[PDB]
RNA sequence: AUAUAUUUUAGUAAUAGAUAAAAAUAUGUACAGUAAAAUUGUAAGGAAAACAAUAAUAACUUUCUC
RNA sequence: GAAAGAAUUAAAUUAAUAUAAUGGUAUAACUGUGCGAUAAUUGUAACACAAACGAGUGAAACAAGUACGUAAGUAUGGCA
């Protein structure tokens, strides 16, 4: 009938398949489902508020950086062409590493190179 | 001879039946059209018989 | 020739009763080479792993922080710089 | 059919007519599948997405920082040029098609706090080519894409048919995986920290791969699979095991910008850039 | 605490049921759903985990933005902006969503869903948008009511007629149906229910059952028949049923004449207009307007020259469409009207 | 020697019915390989495109802004109306019947069902 | 922990989306969508296998926010 | 100022159309999908086109029944 080869490509594919693997659907009572319509809502309400404080603050950022190139402009010509430079190659420092979830055993290196 | 001609005879025994070609292998061609005699819409089946092109029947079942 | 799994009759799904592929995943605990350690959700059943080789012990990803060996362990008791100078006569070539 | 002429009558109303909810065929379907209540519905917001994360509190900041040039202005593309109306035949006349390219080109913007770069698509193409002599090998890599991502893989088949290569129409060659959001992120944290140290002499992604305007890709081969701590748990559950083209897909308007993007996010970048 | 308050705010807003608003704010998940009425159902039945202390910080949290918003409300002086703010204040309140989604919006009952409460009316008409509104946009379009009677109609209030005294049974009128000659023997019941915000105590409606398909042999086409008329109703956003109870017989321009469709002259449209009157500044109480009842015909009707006329706007509609059956001539009969006509079969 | 001596004939394609024209029911304005016209006000179209009238009145050709670039051929009932009618204004539809003024008759079309 | 009995599971098989230019039901109807080429890339991959990306947002509605 | 939606504009019929070539087709006639598998049904067909006759073509309408569609309606085989 099969191989012990297509037996095994069989339960390979079984593990990615939803043959006999799920469960019932998740029924709710309209209390419950009322809840769970305000738990919802509500976070997709502090998601936005979050979201436009951060965007916001970046507005400003960007506000305060073209505030000072143009002061840099009138000011002092080489300093401000030195600012305005293509950073088109630029790299983050490979230091600048993803925080994880729990810290290393060595939090700071205080010697480098 | 690639393509055959056939006889569905209605199921309403009234008499009337209507002809219609087929492939030569094809499967039991049963339709339901109007039959005049009875004023209604009714089965014709294949009044003849005649060999067919024996396709493995799908198992839906899941076997061994 | 062609090697196949020739397929049965496809199941129905209908419009609306699609559901989506939830997969069964473990939250698994990875330790990385330093003592850093990174929840992420797997398939595979295991709480803790702990790798060896990482990005927080390459050189190319921290540059400011097996022959040879089988050799350096086969020949120790000599200890084998001095032995570089001692072995190195630059007339003949 | 008494003609096949297809014409939509216009109408007396401006009031927007969804057929949809006007009929009661599939009323699981009516409901979005962001709802509870439909069959489709997914815990999206599960857990805290820490490259994001990451992403939102350091590096968005920092990239703004870098892209800003003073008073840049908008660099419109190629597009189709117009005619000039210097004779009669131009004037119900296609426009020319773009300067150098036959297919028009996008405008790019001054980055501002709006459109900064940022990861928008990750997607794991494998197309394993022993497969034109057997199917199973698509079904294993697919299995592995879905061991790699925890998502669900999609087949692909053989769009094409040629002679030199042993290839038919039609036929089921590997898997592809659409990763978006937080699964993405995750696979994107573990191709920096436990995947990519692994391979041995890897200097980086290389600085010419890329589209024109935001993505890079690069590829992993079957030796490099074998690092996945999924794949690397077991190495006896899988005895073949298959290479991967990873296109990644970025919010950047430009490659360079899309390249220092990655690079926030621990991607080392080796060749020497356009 | 703002939606535990209701000093100021109105009574409809809670939840009228006990036993449902104890299960929404508890402290555990102890007590089981009052929804599921079965002992065995609810044993069975399981809520989802951790929902409750979370669902508690998700009510803190939309109650504090209601507060917040009902402190801009007060301020204003302005009445749409008013109501635009009580509705943000109010619309994420979980009791009012429990109200408004779970219980008749048709038949409202005042303390459950109350239309004088600007919330519940912005639900109601999202709710009208959803399905019924679109419904009747499209057999208005279809069956071509909308340029043959009255050239377009921008839905504001939700129309729903009644055949009640005819025959004796309860149904709304689904738009574009068929009835018998029987079920439209007498007269319908109307009810306009209004979502936009509107002067009551002004403002005044007229509705026009208008039958675009009665056939003209002069002419080798069709013209328009007034088969109900009505004046200056005063609708309430809860009292809104247009009943002989109401209206007075100064209001009838055009008292309720039958269906009657001739035998093989067509399905015919009957398709009824709801339009609100103009309003008029430095007046108080509502004012009226008088009809020259010799100058309107029913017979021919151009609808929208009495539009034109009285300075009417189209608010809602409605339609069903009769043809000709066996008790036509009975329902002539009884109204006292001629024998009808019997055209060919054949359009020759 | 080898000659290419075979072609078949005309179709019979042009217009059949031409504008400001009257027209019965059934009369066929336009034969055509695919919607060179297309059906337009009061008039059908056919399995091989032909465009044929439904009604009597007179065969129109005009342009509609609702459907930029193509043409249309419709049939007006009177010679009065310009047949790309106006869009708000009511449809001019024809009766096209006639009642039974004999009683006979009447009544046997009363007794029809 | 172990024995018997009575059951239950394991037949492990793909579509999970109204799927949308790989292949497959070529006539009806209902609902919905848009192709191709060329270009820039990417593990074996090379002119030629697969996957990604490549025209413009003025006005409008809703949501959050200064 | 941002997010989402509705979309609109430009371009395109160079792909695709069971099959030649031509005309048509994105409002898609092309493609996907649910139901279905019925209209690849039954009697009368006017009136046109074409046309020596024999034939050929489009087809309103009337009547019987069927399938899909919330409906409007559509289907008397296939874009021609
Ligand atoms: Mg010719
Ligand atoms: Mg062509
Ligand atoms: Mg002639
Ligand atoms: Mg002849
Ligand atoms: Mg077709
Ligand atoms: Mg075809």
């Amino acid at each position: 009938s099969l191989s012990p080869l297509a037996q095994r490509v069989v339960t390979q594919l079984s593990v990615m398949s939803a043959s006999r693997k799920q469960p019932k659907l998740l029924k709710l009572a309209r209390e419950d489902l009322i809840k769970h319509q305000t738990i919802e809502k509500c976070w997709s309400i502090y998601q936005q508020q979050q979201r436009e404080r951060r965007n916001l603050q970046l507005e400003l950022q960007y506000k305060s950086i073209e505030r000072s190139m143009n002061l840099l402009q009138e000011l002092s010509p080489r300093l401000f062409e030195a600012a305005n430079a293509s950073e088109k190659g630029k790299r983050f420092p490979m230091e600048m590493k993803v925080p994880t979830d729990f810290p290393p055993n060595t939090l700071w290196h205080y010697n480098f190179r | 001879s690639k393509n055959s001609v056939i006889k569905l005879l209605s199921t309403a025994a009234s008499g009337y039946s209507r002809y219609i070609s087929i492939k030569k292998g094809a499967p039991l061609v049963t339709q339901v059209r109007y039959d005049p005699v009875v004023k209604r819409h009714v089965l014709f089946k294949e009044a003849k018989k005649r060999k067919v092109a024996e396709r493995k029947p799908l198992d839906f079942l899941r076997t061994a | 020739t062609r090697i196949t799994l020739p397929r049965r009759p496809a199941k129905k799904i209908q419009l609306g009763k699609s559901r989506p592929a939830i997969y069964h995943q473990f939250n698994v605990k990875m330790e990385l080479s330093d003592g850093s350690v990174v929840i992420r959700r797997s398939q595979y059943p295991k709480g803790e792993i702990r790798l060896i080789q990482d990005q927080r012990n390459n050189p190319l990803w921290n540059p400011s922080r097996g022959s040879l060996d089988r050799f350096n362990k086969r020949y120790s008791s000599l200890f084998s710089t001095v032995e570089l100078s001692e072995e190195n006569k630059k007339k003949t070539q | 059919p008494k003609s096949a002429c297809s014409l939509v009558k216009p109408v007396h109303h401006l009031v927007k007519i969804d057929k949809s909810k006007l009929s009661p065929r599939f009323p699981e379907l009516k409901y979005d599948k962001s709802d509870i209540r439909s069959p489709g519905f997914k815990p999206k917001d599960t857990h805290a997405d820490r490259l994001n994360d990451h992403y939102l509190n350091t590096l968005q900041s920092d990239l703004l920082l870098i892209n800003y040039s003073h008073n840049a202005a908008v660099v419109k593309g190629l597009k189709q040029r117009a005619w000039s109306g210097d004779s009669p035949y131009h004037l119900n006349r296609p426009p020319k098609n773009p300067r150098g390219s036959k297919a028009q080109l996008p405008d790019i913007h001054p980055i501002k706090w709006s459109n900064i770069p940022g990861l928008e698509s990750v997607v794991i193409n494998c197309f394993v080519r022993e497969a034109r002599e057997n199917q199973l090998l698509a079904i294993t890599a697919a299995l592995q894409l879905q061991q790699i991502t925890g998502c669900k893989p999609h087949p692909i088949f053989s769009k094409n048919d040629v002679p030199t290569w042993k290839l038919r129409k039609g036929h089921q060659m590997g898997a592809k995986v659409e990763l978006k959001g937080k699964e993405m992120s995750q696979f994107l944290s573990t191709l920096t920290e436990i995947v990519l140290p692994r391979i041995r002499e890897y200097k980086g992604i290389s600085n010419q791969s890329g589209n024109r305007f935001g993505g890079i890709s690069f590829g992993l081969t079957a030796e490099d699979i074998k690092f996945f701590p999924e794949i690397d748990a077991n190495q006896d559950s899988w005895p073949k095991t298959f290479g991967m083209h990873i296109n990644i897909n970025t919010s950047a308007q430009l490659d360079y910008q899309a390249r220092t993007l990655l690079s926030g996010f621990q991607f080392p970048f080796f060749g020497e850039e356009k | 605490h703002i939606w535990s308050d209701f000093t100021t705010r109105p009574s409809s807003l809670s939840i009228q049921s006990s036993k449902v608003k104890n299960y929404l704010f508890q402290k555990k998940a102890s007590l089981d759903p009052p929804s599921i009425s079965r002992r065995s159902n609810r044993i069975k039945y399981s809520p989802p985990e951790h929902i409750d202390e979370i669902f508690r910080m998700s009510y803190d949290f939309l109650e504090q933005r209601s507060s917040k918003f009902y402190e801009l409300a007060n301020k204003t002086k302005n009445p749409l902006k008013k109501d635009a703010l009580l509705i943000k204040a109010e619309i994420n309140n979980p009791e009012v969503q429990y109200n408004f989604q779970f219980n008749n919006k048709l038949n409202n009952v005042k303390d459950i869903i109350d239309y004088d409460v600007p919330v519940y009316r912005h639900l109601g008409k999202q709710h009208w948008e959803s399905y019924g509104q679109m419904l009747l946009m499209q057999r208005l379009e279809t069956l071509a009511a909308i340029p043959d009677t009255l050239p377009t109609l921008v839905p504001r209030a939700e129309v729903n007629i009644k055949f009640p005294f005819s025959t004796g049974v309860n149904k709304w009128i689904e738009p574009g149906e068929f009835l018998s000659s029987n079920v439209t023997s007498m007269r319908p019941i109307f009810k306009i229910q209004e979502y936009e915000l509107v002067n009551v105590e002004k403002q005044l409606y007229t509705v026009l059952i208008v039958n675009p398909d009665v056939p003209d042999l002069s002419n080798d086409s069709f013209k328009t028949a007034l088969c109900y008329g009505l004046v200056n109703i005063n609708l309430t956003y809860n009292d809104n049923l247009i009943d002989p109870r109401k209206f007075h017989s100064s209001n009838i321009i055009a008292d309720y004449l039958p269906p009657v469709p001739e035998k093989n002259a067509g399905k015919q449209r009957f398709v009824v207009w709801v339009f609100r009157q103009p309003l008029i500044e430095d007046k108080q109480g509502p004012n009226m307007l008088e009809i020259d009842r010799k100058e309107l015909s029913r017979d021919d009707f151009d609808i929208r020259q009495f539009t034109k006329k009285y300075n009417l706007t189209a608010i809602g509609a409605h339609i069903w469409r009769s043809e000709w059956d066996a008790k036509v001539a009975a329902v002539r009969e009884k109204y006292g009207l001629p024998p009808g006509r019997v055209f060919s079969r054949v359009r020759r | 020697s080898r000659t290419s001596m075979k072609d078949s004939a005309g179709r019979r394609l042009g217009p059949k019915k031409y504008e400001g024209q009257d027209v019965s029911t059934g009369e066929i304005i336009m034969r055509q390989r695919g919607t060179k016209f297309y059906p337009g006000e009061n008039v059908g179209i056919g399995k091989d495109h032909s465009i044929f009238a439904l009604e009597p009145g007179v065969v129109r050709y005009y342009l509609d802004p609702f459907h930029p670039k193509r043409k249309f051929i419709g049939v007006a009932l009177r010679r009065d109306l310009k047949l790309p009618s106006p869009h708000f204004e009511p449809t001019v539809r024809r009766f096209g019947r006639f009642e039974l003024t004999n009683k006979r008759a009447a009544y046997k079309e009363e007794n029809s069902i």
